[PDB]
RNA sequence: UGCCGACGCUCAUCAGACCCCAGAAAAGGUGUUGGUUGAUAUAGACAGCAGGAUGGUGGCCAUGGAAGUCGGAAUCCGCUAA
């Protein structure tokens, strides 16, 4: 159905990412800030859900 | 606090030729001319040694944020150096699950335009910036090939054709179909 | 059910203490004052931190009670629950009264008891947990997260005496080895040069 | 605690350089401490191994370049993940039962194979499996009664070929593991002798 | 045609769930008809798991006992095996001496992993309060006789 | 004040601007600036790119079973660069 090594291509682009828990901003994996203003760049982040 | 002086270096290789009208920079040599203006930085640029192997960036009474900005100049003027010597080249696929992206090259390699993707009758046309040509290439099965001069140009043009097939209200954690960007490189090796 | 803390906050009536005028005042909040491992010695919990309020304000002993809990369950998680001893320094005994309207509007309008209160100055301790020196973060820890059941501001003051005590840890050890203190259990007794001398005698023998 | 072991590492090699004028320099490369005390176990009675900082060997030893002027050159010879092997007896056994104890390595991704590597025929134990993954190098294999029974010798990786994980799950089920990672001598030492 | 597997078994009691089923598959030996024998030719461990190895050749098997470095001690420490109930406060409640630990010692000296004498024994002196049984105290006794009066020979 | 005023701080896609006084709190920020305290650093540190995390042990504990990972008293050895 898929390749493997062009899946994880897509995961790294669309899934792999972390999530500010206060404004919901899409962040890069290695984010420990939030880039966004309206949060007040807040630390609170958590790992993008991985689909089952 | 004010640092007196920060200044950072860039080593020019033989095959490239340099000038500056202050802080514009002008950069040729084997594969054309680059040209980015810097008055937005407010630095001093120095093109000593002779036959201009050197070139040194000054910033004289800066703050942090001000002192942030000359490894950005020195990162920039390399970006130019690599661009006209050995080029750039961004090598991306195309990945789906059913339907197969269908991508065509018109103009040249200054327009592409995308079919079925995800099934879709909506055929997606991207231009190009002005310097950057678009290729499919061969030994590989869906694969694209952008070639430049100009990192900026190149790399934009692939988060425009990147951002062009991106997938509406569904979950693309599953939906990871689109074309995306997978090596980062030079035309030729070095 | 009651009134948000922000109405009774600041010290502004006089005090008004369970008497045989006040009657007929709801019980408090806070029952139990200390807890943990509070049948132990002076000598094996020798550091003591404070949560020192920094305001005069009043604190009520419902807040008095979510704090503690929540100090307590962080210890108990972080250094087990025989190796820590938690002390509230502060007592309900201010009356707060609530006027209920229902209509005669402010007419003999004197209130009826509501809940209880501690009056609080600035400097003075709201909460003390003394454990082994290990445990030092985790004091800090334990009485930052209870200091979010508080209004106002606190502070968190690691003390330079030997626990639950009034003298200073350097010397602690070396007056208690001079026979000047003796262990009483959770804290210790001062033997001054005052006494009859049959005490002397009897104490160092 | 790191400031007494870091104490207790100078005294290891004052009081054994003076023991063992000997010194074939190993190289430790992807090596485990299982690994190491298979070693240990056969070099007892002929020659102690160490592991260390390269640094603070390189600073214990310049210490003793004034009593001991025949360790000059070990300076510009360690270079690298190296660690010490220390011998009195022979130089010659030493090289005989080094290469013989040698016990398999799995393979990795990004490590070369150093020789010719071939796949005999053997039958791979279990049935019905991916196909798909096995004339995609080119091995030539037909199914053959259900259970994936392999043909002839395939070449899969040659010498100054950059290998990847490709190849790396068909050997991890079948226990195919072609080089063991040993430790190899990079440096001679006898006296002040120095040889390839 | 040679082939050995490594096998765990439960001891001369016969258990209800199989799991060594599989490993025994590929050469094609019935279930019941070598767990018979896997504990009648094991026989005396008869109450704790042991890895008691499997060496099948290419008719018939080899019942052969590698024991383990605590297993060992659990059987030399004899506490009356009750039923598979596993009932409350089965623990190991008993007296060990200096000399049923440097059997240990000789065989793991015989099998060649380990240090010296006095690793040999510090490695299972160490570890037999690790259970949490007691050679006649903890492990602090180990480490006042092991200096300057052990029993190395 | 149209003084060639002094030294700093601060960028707001909601800046701020003078007793009463006419509008804000707890909690936060890897924005930036100044401090307090504690570590380790040429016996070579923080990044950044590999090996290895096991032997006892699948610890005893409580369980339908929890095996370095779902609870809780515990929290010791070897080999050791680990
Ligand atoms: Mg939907
Ligand atoms: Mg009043
Ligand atoms: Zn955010």
């Amino acid at each position: 159905i898929i390749e493997p090594s062009l899946r994880q291509l897509a995961q790294k682009y669309n899934c792999d990412k972390m999530i500010c828990r206060k404004c919901y901003a899409r962040l890069h994996p290695r984010a420990v800030n939030c880039r966004k203003k309206k949060c007040g760049h807040t630390n609170n982040l958590r790992p993008k859900k991985k689909v089952k | 606090m004010k640092t007196i002086l920060s200044n950072q270096t860039v080593d020019i290789p033989e095959n490239v030729d340099i000038s500056l009208k202050g802080r514009t920079v002008i950069v040729k040599g084997p594969r054309g001319t680059l040209r980015r203006d810097f008055n937005h930085i407010n630095v001093e640029l120095s093109l000593l040694g002779k036959k201009k192997k050197r070139l040194r960036v000054d910033k004289w009474w800066g703050n942090r944020k001000e002192l942030a900005t000359v490894r950005t100049i020195c990162s920039h003027v390399q970006n130019m150096i690599k661009g006209v010597t050995l080029g750039f080249r961004y090598k991306m696929r195309s990945v789906y699950a059913h339907f197969p992206i269908n991508v065509v090259i018109q103009e040249n390699g200054s327009l592409v335009e995308i079919r079925n993707f995800l099934g879709e009758k909506y055929i997606r046309r991207v231009r190009m910036r002005p310097g950057v040509a678009c290729s499919v290439s061969q030994a590989q099965k869906d694969e694209l090939v952008l070639e430049g001069n100009d990192i900026e140009l190149v790399s934009n043009s692939a988060a425009l054709i990147q951002q062009a097939t991106t997938v509406k209200n569904k979950d693309i954690r599953k939906f990871l179909d689109g074309i995306y960007v997978s090596e980062k490189g030079t035309v030729q090796q070095a | 059910g009651r009134r948000p803390a922000r109405c009774y906050r600041y010290c502004k009536n006089k005090p008004y203490p369970k008497s045989r005028f006040c009657r007929g005042v709801p019980d408090a909040k806070i029952r139990i004052f200390d807890l943990g491992r509070k049948k132990a010695k002076v000598d094996e919990f020798p550091l003591c931190g404070h949560m020192v309020s920094d305001e005069y304000e009043q604190l009520s002993s419902e807040a008095l009670e979510a704090a503690r809990i929540c100090a307590n369950k962080y210890m108990v998680k972080s250094c087990g629950k025989d190796g820590f001893h938690i002390r509230v320094r502060l007592h309900p005994f201010h009356v707060i009264r609530i006027n209920k309207m229902l209509q005669t509007g402010m007419r003999g309008a004197f209130g009826k008891p509501q809940g209880t209160v501690a009056r609080v100055h600035i400097g003075q301790v709201i909460m003390s947990i003394r454990t082994k020196l290990q445990n030092k973060e985790h004091v800090v820890e334990a009485l930052r997260r209870a200091k979010f059941k508080f209004p106002g501001r606190q502070k968190i003051h690691i003390s330079k005496k030997w626990g639950f005590t009034k003298f200073n840890a350097d010397e602690f050890e070396d007056m208690v080895a001079e026979k000047r203190l003796i262990p009483d259990g959770c804290g210790v007794k001062y033997i001054p040069n005052r006494g009859p001398l049959d005490k002397w005698r009897a104490l160092h023998s | 605690d790191r400031a007494t072991w870091k104490s207790n590492y100078f005294l290891k090699i004052i009081q054994l350089l003076d023991d063992y004028p000997k010194c074939f320099i190993v190289g430790a490369d992807n090596v485990g401490s299982k690994q190491m005390q298979q070693i240990r176990m056969s070099l007892r009675g002929k020659a102690v191994v160490l592991m260390g900082k390269n640094t603070m060997m390189r600073k214990a030893i310049r210490g003793h370049l004034e009593n001991n002027p025949a360790l000059e050159k070990l300076l510009p010879h360690i270079r690298g993940n190296v660690g010490f092997v220390f011998t009195k007896e022979d130089l010659t056994e030493i090289r005989d039962m080094l290469l013989a104890n040698k016990v398999p390595a799995a393979a990795r991704a990004g490590a070369i194979a150093p020789c010719e590597v071939t796949v005999p025929a053997q039958n791979t134990g279990l049935g019905p499996e991916k196909t798909s993954f096995f004339q995609a190098l080119g091995i030539t294999t037909k199914i053959s009664r259900g259970t994936i029974e392999i043909l002839s010798d395939v070449q899969l990786i040659k010498t100054g070929d950059k290998v990847g994980a490709s190849e790396a799950t068909l050997l991890n089920m079948l226990n195919i593991s072609p080089f063991s990672f040993g430790l190899i001598i990079q440096q001679v030492f006898d006296n002040g002798s120095i040889y390839n | 045609e040679i082939k050995v597997v490594y096998l765990r078994c439960t001891g001369g009691e016969v258990g209800a769930t199989s799991a060594l089923a599989p490993k025994i598959g590929p050469l094609g030996l019935s279930p019941k008809k070598v767990g018979d024998d896997i504990a009648k030719a094991t026989g005396d461990w008869k109450g704790l798991r042991i890895t008691v190895k499997l060496t099948i050749q290419n008719r018939q098997a080899q019942i052969e006992v590698v024991p383990s470095a605590s297993a060992l001690i659990i059987k030399a420490l004899k506490e009356p095996p009750r039923d598979r109930k596993k009932q409350k406060n089965i623990k190991h409640s008993g007296n060990i001496t200096f000399d049923e630990i440097v059997n240990i010692a000789r065989q793991m000296r015989h099998r060649s992993l380990a240090r010296e004498l006095s690793g040999t024994i510090k490695e299972i002196l160490g570890t037999a309060q690790s259970v949490g049984c007691n050679v006649d105290g903890r492990h602090p006794h180990d480490i006042i006789d092991d200096i300057n009066s052990g029993a190395v020979e």
